[PDB]
């Protein structure tokens, strides 16, 4: 193990005087990635089973805690909707949803990898197909049956071991397919209108014609488009090639670790069941046997305090972690419409 | 021996050390035991599980209502049967007629499905995600505006919430 | 006037609720006798009522905590919407935006503020084109082994003659040398056109 | 369900969460060892001779039901005091190393 | 180099202002005998 100063970079030295200047003479078309958060899970939690169980004198001591039960689901209910409006306001900024037509002439550019694939279930691109490999969910579905973990397959699998106390987690609004479908819809009308959709009623426009546009925008007349089309499409299609091949070899952490600190959430509610807050003992059936009720209520009492602190703490992180997902989504939102539906 | 409880007891493939009586899980309940007299080890399962909704189009116009059991697949765990089972990828859900149109979501089910107070009864379908289009592009061909229109939107934006204070003594 | 601002109502009604909620939480007995100090002052004598006022002081308190720990996050969000609103107030209010959506759907060419309780209200004013028309096109134009670009505009065509026009508004104009631009010769344009 | 979680009598259109689907149970089983000895009751509250103090004595006791009941007729105690235990559930539970 | 950066000495009390906080809040009984572990452990037998 060595330890050492971090250096901060390369040194360099611009050869400046009062009478030069550097022009280029050539130029690279260069394709880059950025990943942005948008939703997190959305997950419910019934009280009543959390704390007591089926319990029948727990249940009765806990209806002086009532208001608070309401007020997490409050909170928690909020988040879940936020969830969906989220993905509506970066998805489902157009509502026409264009196709591209057969003619894939786009004066030499190959949109194949980022266009949809008719070949598959879902109409997924080739990329879209990379990337979602290289997310591992913990919900394969939402429908996990009673019979399905009935005997000791409860408490080792995790979702079954929190689904016995109550906590519940909930669909998104827009499957996948659709959301495919959005994005299908804003290639399609990119490609074909350059930035007239986003704007009004989609004008076509051949897409050598848009990208010299597109040339004029930063500087550089059209000429230097026209003259160079078959070395920009060459390099367009080259750095889309090499985006496909560095994701297919090897990362998405940022989009990981909302599912794993969401998971890890979850279990930690799950393990904190094992706390006795000051009483005699974790189980509430080892209380009420062996106790009777004026005196097993103390110690009753001791565990509903402790696990709706737990319920407590809970709820206030997810509102904390809710509003940075906001934030993100709106970040996305945002360079959506002014990166995707027009040229910044 | 002493211990009570509620649940389902089944045959276990746990064997236990013949100085062991019961079993615990990591939320340290129990899960299974020995029996005491046939020395056969049970599992323990609760008995409860399964989350629910309820789809209501208002009491103020109808109490009529849906049932969603978001754990239950039919091809049962549910209160009633009626009839009107439509089977989703979010649940089996009671009350509501399936049909084949698609319109905006109205009351979000989830899954791409939603529901309506149609026709009276409750309706439930996929979710449209908008008309169809198709641009006319050939390598030769431009759209060019040949009007316009002025148009004036609302955008609405808080900028306050209300300031309170609270005396802890007197609460 | 006819019929809604539902995003300023909600602020008024999340707020109300809240202080509703901390007033209807003293009815909790949090494991105590009674939830009233003064059934439990009278009946009761200091060194065991005050186990039972201890268990009303903790409950209450946590109370108020709840209460200011949700009041702090909904004024960051509420912190965040007025930011939102200010950059929006000095770019499509102050000047004219070039950002796509941003000060409505269009081209952005002004803005209106309004006071409304608890908030703003913004009338965005933009351009929207309307009844569009098919033209044929070229990329450039062949004269004498020369290849003419247009300056600020598109080559068009009615059929027959060619234009060269704005991109917005349909205006066709003769093709002169005060409209375009001449490089390099009629051998590397892919869709050159003679005229 | 709604309504009373709503403490109100009118419910708006939407779709809400209610309780997770119960299940209620149908019967109640008991399940002691086999045993059919009674406990010694009478040779150790009815003993002849009792241990002084300082070498109090120490009996092992096992596999009989523990009944004490019995000790209803011949029996007076002046304390009786039980911790970590209620008296009134001494009659459900079973008992390890007595 | 006249007369501030007020914005930036306020992120610094905040913190130290917390830190302290933490520190006088363990003179607090929470409804016990006294808030020393001392007192208790002495004079008090464990159960
Ligand atoms: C532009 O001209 C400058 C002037 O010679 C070149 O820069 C110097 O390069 C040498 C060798 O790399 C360095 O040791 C000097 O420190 C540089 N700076 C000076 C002398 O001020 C530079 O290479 C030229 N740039 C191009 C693109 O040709
Ligand atoms: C501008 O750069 C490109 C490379 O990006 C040059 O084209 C390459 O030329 C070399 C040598 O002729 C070939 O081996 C490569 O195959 C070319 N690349 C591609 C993508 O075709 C081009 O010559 C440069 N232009 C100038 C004027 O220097
Ligand atoms: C551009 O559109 C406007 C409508 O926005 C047209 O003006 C309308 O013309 C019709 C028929 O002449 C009248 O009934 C309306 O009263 C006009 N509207 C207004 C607001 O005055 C206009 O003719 C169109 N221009 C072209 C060249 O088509
Ligand atoms: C394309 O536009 C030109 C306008 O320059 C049309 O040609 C003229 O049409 C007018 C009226 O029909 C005549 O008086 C002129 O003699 C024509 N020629 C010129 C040079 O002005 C032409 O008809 C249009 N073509 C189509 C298909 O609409
Ligand atoms: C407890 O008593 C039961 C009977 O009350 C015993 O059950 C017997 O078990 C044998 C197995 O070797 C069977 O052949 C008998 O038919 C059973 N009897 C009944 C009535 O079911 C049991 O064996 C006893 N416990 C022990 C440890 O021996
Ligand atoms: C302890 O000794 C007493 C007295 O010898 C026994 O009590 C008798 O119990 C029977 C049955 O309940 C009664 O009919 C008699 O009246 C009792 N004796 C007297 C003097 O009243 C008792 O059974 C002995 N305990 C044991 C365990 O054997
Ligand atoms: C290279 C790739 O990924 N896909 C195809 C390839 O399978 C096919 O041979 C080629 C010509 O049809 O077009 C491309
Ligand atoms: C009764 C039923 O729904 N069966 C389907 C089966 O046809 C389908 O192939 C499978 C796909 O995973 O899902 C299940
Ligand atoms: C031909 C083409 O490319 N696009 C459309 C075509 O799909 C449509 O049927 C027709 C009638 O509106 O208008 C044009
Ligand atoms: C008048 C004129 O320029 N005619 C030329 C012709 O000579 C040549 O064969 C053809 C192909 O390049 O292009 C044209
Ligand atoms: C586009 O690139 C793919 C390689 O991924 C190739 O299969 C396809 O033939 C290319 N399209 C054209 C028109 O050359
Ligand atoms: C619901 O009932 C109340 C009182 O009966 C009434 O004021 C209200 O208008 C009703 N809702 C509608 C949509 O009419
Ligand atoms: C219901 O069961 C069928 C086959 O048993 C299965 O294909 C389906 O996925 C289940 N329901 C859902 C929506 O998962
Ligand atoms: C509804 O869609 C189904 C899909 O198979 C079709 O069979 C049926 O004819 C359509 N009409 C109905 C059943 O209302
Ligand atoms: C453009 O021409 C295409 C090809 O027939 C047609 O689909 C479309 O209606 C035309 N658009 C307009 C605005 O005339
Ligand atoms: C456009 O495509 C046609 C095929 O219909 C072809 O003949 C022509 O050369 C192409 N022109 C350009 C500029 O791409
Ligand atoms: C354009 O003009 C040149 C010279 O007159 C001629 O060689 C060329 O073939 C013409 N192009 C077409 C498409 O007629």
């Amino acid at each position: 193990i060595i330890a050492y100063t971090m250096s901060l970079g390369a040194e360099n030295s611009v050869a400046y005087s009062n009478n030069s200047i550097a022009i280029p003479t050539n130029f690279t078309i260069s394709v880059t990635t950025e990943i942005l958060p948008v939703s997190m899970t959305k997950t419910s939690v019934d009280c009543t089973m959390y704390i007591c169980g089926d319990s029948t004198e727990c249940s009765n001591l806990l209806l002086q805690y009532g208001s608070f039960c309401t007020q997490l689901n409050r909170a928690l209910t909020g988040i879940a909707v936020e969830q969906d409006k989220n993905t509506q306001e970066v998805f489902a900024q157009v509502k026409q949803i264009y196709k591209t037509p057969p003619i894939k002439d786009f004066g030499g550019f190959n949109f194949s990898q980022i266009l949809p694939d008719p070949s598959k279930p879902s109409k997924r691109s080739f990329i879209e197909d990379l990337l979602f490999n290289k997310v591992t969910l913990a919900d394969a579905g939402f429908i996990k049956q009673y019979g399905d973990c009935l005997g000791d397959i409860a408490a080792r699998d995790l979702i079954c071991a929190q689904k016995f106390n109550g906590l519940t987690v909930l669909p998104p609004l827009l499957t996948d397919e659709m959301i495919a479908q959005y994005t299908s819809a804003l290639l399609a009308g990119t490609i074909t209108s350059g930035w007239t959709f986003g704007a009004g009623a989609a004008l076509q426009i051949p897409f050598a014609m848009q990208m010299a546009y597109r040339f004029n925008g930063i500087g550089v007349t059209q000429n230097v488009l026209y003259e160079n089309q078959k070395l920009i499409a060459n390099q367009f299609n080259s750095a889309i090639g090499k985006i496909q091949d560095s994701l297919s070899s090897t990362a998405l952490g940022k989009l990981q670790d909302v599912v794993n600190q969401n998971a890890q959430a979850l279990n930690t509610l799950v393990k904190q069941l094992s706390s006795n807050f000051g009483a005699i003992s974790s189980v509430l059936n080892d209380i009420l046997s062996r106790l009777d009720p004026p005196e097993a209520e103390v110690q009753i009492d001791r565990l509903i305090t402790g696990r709706l602190q737990s319920l407590q703490t809970y709820v206030t992180q997810q509102l904390i972690r809710a509003a940075e997902i906001r934030a993100s989504a709106n970040l996305a939102a945002t360079k959506m419409s002014e990166c995707v539906l027009g040229q910044s | 021996n002493g211990l009570t409880g509620t649940g389902v007891l089944t045959e276990s493939n746990k064997k236990f050390l013949p100085f062991q009586q019961f079993g615990r899980d990591i939320a340290d309940t129990t899960d299974a035991v020995r029996d005491p007299q046939t020395l056969e080890i049970l599992d323990i399962t609760p008995c409860s599980f399964g989350g629910v909704s309820v789809i209501t189009p208002g009491t103020n116009t109808s109490n009529q209502v849906a049932v969603l059991y978001q754990d239950v697949n039919c091809t049962w765990r549910v209160y009633s049967t009626g009839s009107n089972v439509f089977q989703t990828r979010a649940g089996c859900l009671i009350g509501a007629e399936h049909v084949n149109n698609s319109y905006e979501c109205d009351i979000p089910i989830g899954a791409g499905i939603c529901a309506s107070y149609q026709t009276q009864s409750i309706i439930a379908y996929t979710m449209s995600l908008g008309a169809e289009n198709s641009v006319a592009y050939s390598n030769n061909s431009i759209a060019i505006p040949t009007n316009f229109t002025i148009s004036v939107t609302t955008e609405i934006l808080p900028v306050s919430m209300t300031k309170t204070s609270v005396d802890c003594t007197m609460y | 006037s006819s019929t809604a601002l539902g995003k300023l109502q909600d602020v008024v009604n999340q707020n109300a609720q809240a202080l509703n909620t901390l007033v209807k939480q003293l009815s909790s007995n949090f494991g105590a006798i009674s939830s009233v100090l003064n059934d439990i002052l009278s009946r009761l004598d200091p060194p065991e009522a005050e186990v039972q006022i201890d268990r009303l002081i903790t409950g209450r308190l946590q109370s108020l905590q709840t209460y200011v720990t949700q009041q702090l996050i909904r004024a960051a969000e509420i912190r965040a919407s007025a930011n939102l609103a200010a950059t929006k107030m000095s770019e499509c209010v102050l000047g004219q935006s070039k950002r796509v959506d941003f000060c409505g759907k269009g081209y952005h060419l002004m803005s209106f503020p309004q006071s409304a309780p608890h908030g703003v209200v913004f009338l965005h004013v933009t351009y929207v084109p309307a009844q569009e028309k098919n033209f044929t096109t070229a990329p450039a134009i062949c004269h004498d082994g020369k290849a003419h670009f247009p300056r600020e505009g598109v080559f068009v065509s009615n059929g027959t003659h060619w234009f060269v026009t704005q991109r917005n508004f349909y205006e066709p104009q003769i093709i002169t040398t005060d409209n375009t631009f001449v490089s390099g010769n009629c051998d590397v344009v892919i869709g050159i056109v003679n005229n | 369900e709604t309504k009373c979680t709503l403490k109100s009598f009118t419910v708006e259109k939407g779709i809400y969460q209610t309780s997770n689907f119960r299940v209620q149970p149908t019967e109640s089983i008991v399940r002691f060892p086999n045993i059919t000895n009674l406990c010694p009751f009478g040779e150790v509250f009815n003993a002849t001779r009792f241990a002084s103090v300082y070498a109090w004595n120490r009996k092992r006791i096992s596999n009989c039901v523990a009944d004490y009941s019995v000790l209803y007729n011949s029996a007076s105690f002046s304390t009786f005091k039980c911790y970590g235990v209620s008296p009134t559930k001494l009659n459900d539970l079973c008992f390890t190393n007595v």
